[PDB]
């Protein structure tokens, strides 16, 4: 049996969001390393975080139309949920909606913590930290702890305040 | 302290078959066959976590004719993988290819180094 | 900044035959002799000491044939990039040269391999 | 160049400690101890074993070298790049401190160990013929050294008594050597 394997060796973090949302300028900060080579990511990208006593392992799934039916096969062991969202790309507010409302009802996620990031708040075209919450009715999730935390990939605002949200969690 | 001394044969048992043709061969066959589409980057392409998939698949069915044919439970064999003693009384090298099972970043590891190893061979082949 | 392309040219160098093959022949030609036992041999010390000047001579020629001086070499090494452009396993054999624990594991897996191979064909 | 090669490490964190003294002293039991692995099939090593062990800040690589008469020839082959030496004496074996001591008085007049942090551990203080750190200290004239730091713990490699005392002494002084 494969689950007694690993007995013979701790958190898991799944970052989704549409494309073009941050997702792995957030995890490239998150493991403090350069940016300025951030492709649009084809696949997906796994790093680890040491942090809070912690072994952060996150895993980047690409957020393209075409890389979405493959989300599946990365909800198994899932930890922490983080979902990144483009707060100045409100043309996008009801796609990137779908998909959290379906990753919310995924049986694979029963009752995993969400962490919700409205991301590129260094950018002023960016909704304010939750008028983004409702409009993708935050408030009526029941069976899950969730947050949403203002952020900025960028330069690094907020993102350790949501950090240290997502591991009280844990 | 005897079924103590029990786990301690089982885990002894265990190191044997990793070491053995049974399960080494096979594993070799699938690393060299499936590490073409490995390469030496960071990201991940898709197509990894299905290789992955059928390499956890090939796994199990190892063990499960291991555990049948040499008759020892599962219960047995958790106590035995759980004993400090399996880290010890197997290699790194040798159990490498079983936590790849779980551990995907020490599976695309073991993948990327075979591929990175079978395209030098083709290389230095190609004029001698 | 030339440091980005000397820690390009170093990476291009690892993952290139010229140095790929000769380190690729050591590793096979010496490893039938480490067996994967915790308690390592004295002899293991001797082998990793003709490793080094292996790797040495290797990375020396290199860097006299393209035009890098050794102070160049080392603010590269020392560069957060050469980490970053170079992976993990192109190191490993570079790593193995200073850390006698990444040579034996290097070794004891070939000949691990090589046995296997040798197993497989006579099957 | 070589050395400029550990900058290419992830934490180049790291330090090496060379573990010796003679054979039986109890050198292979301390390191297994260090580790917290198995001690129950230990034997006299003929050429050695390295441990990695994370400790306050450090990963520790202690190498345990064999010392049988026959392996002390290659003993030097270990002496470069040693941070620290730790130096086994078992206690009880008094018939052997003129041995051993004379093994510590060239190791401390060694050049390529020059100024490297020693410690010397005391060991099989569980049993009850082992003489006391004291009596050892005073035997190997330790106060007459020179130009490094040392430090004598008592210890049981069996029992793990004394072990982290004398590890807690090597951590504070990692960087003794460079320093000085
Ligand atoms: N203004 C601003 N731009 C950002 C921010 N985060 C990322 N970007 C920019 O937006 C683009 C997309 O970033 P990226 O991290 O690639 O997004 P992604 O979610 O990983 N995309 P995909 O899922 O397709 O791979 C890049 O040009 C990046 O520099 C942010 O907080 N603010
Ligand atoms: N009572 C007692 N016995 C000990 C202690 N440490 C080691 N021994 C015993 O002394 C013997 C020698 O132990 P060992 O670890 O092999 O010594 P060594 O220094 O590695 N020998 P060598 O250098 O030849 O390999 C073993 O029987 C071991 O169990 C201790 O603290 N107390
Ligand atoms: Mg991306
Ligand atoms: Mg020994």
């Amino acid at each position: 049996l494969l689950s007694i394997l690993r007995k013979l060796k701790e958190v898991r973090i799944l970052l989704l969001g549409l494309d073009n949302a941050g997702k792995t300028t957030l995890l490239k900060q998150l493991a403090s390393e350069d940016i300025s080579h951030i492709t649009p990511t084809q696949g997906f990208n796994i790093k680890s975080v040491q942090s809070q006593g912690f072994k952060l392992n996150v895993w980047d799934i690409g957020g393209q139309r075409k890389i979405r039916p493959y989300w599946r096969s990365y909800f198994e062991n899932t930890d922490i949920l983080i979902y990144v969202i483009d707060s100045a790309d409100r043309k996008r507010f009801e796609e990137t909606g779908q998909e959290l409302t379906e990753l919310l009802e995924e049986e694979k996620l029963s009752c995993v913590p969400v962490l919700i990031f409205a991301n590129k708040q260094d950018l002023l075209t960016a909704a304010p930290a939750s008028e983004i919450a409702e409009g993708l009715n935050l408030h009526t999730i029941r069976d899950r702890v969730w947050q949403i935390q203002s952020c900025s990939a960028l330069t690094g605002e907020g993102v350790q305040d949501g950090m240290n949200w997502v591991c009280k969690n844990v | 302290a005897e079924e103590e001394d029990e786990v301690e044969w089982v885990v002894e048992s265990i190191a044997g078959f990793l070491r053995g043709p049974d399960w080494s061969i096979p594993i070799l066959d699938f690393v060299e066959q499936k590490c073409e589409v490995f390469d030496d980057e960071e990201e991940s392409k898709l197509t990894y976590t299905e290789i992955h998939q059928e390499y956890k698949e090939l796994v199990e069915k190892l063990l499960e004719s291991y555990l049948k044919e040499i008759g020892i439970n599962e219960d047995q064999f958790q106590e035995a993988c759980t004993s400090p003693l399996a880290k010890t009384r197997t290699s790194q090298a040798i159990l490498q290819p079983v936590l790849a099972a779980e551990d995907f970043t020490i599976f695309k590891a073991m993948m990327v180094q075979k591929n990175i190893e079978m395209q030098l061979q083709a290389i230095r082949i190609i004029q001698e």
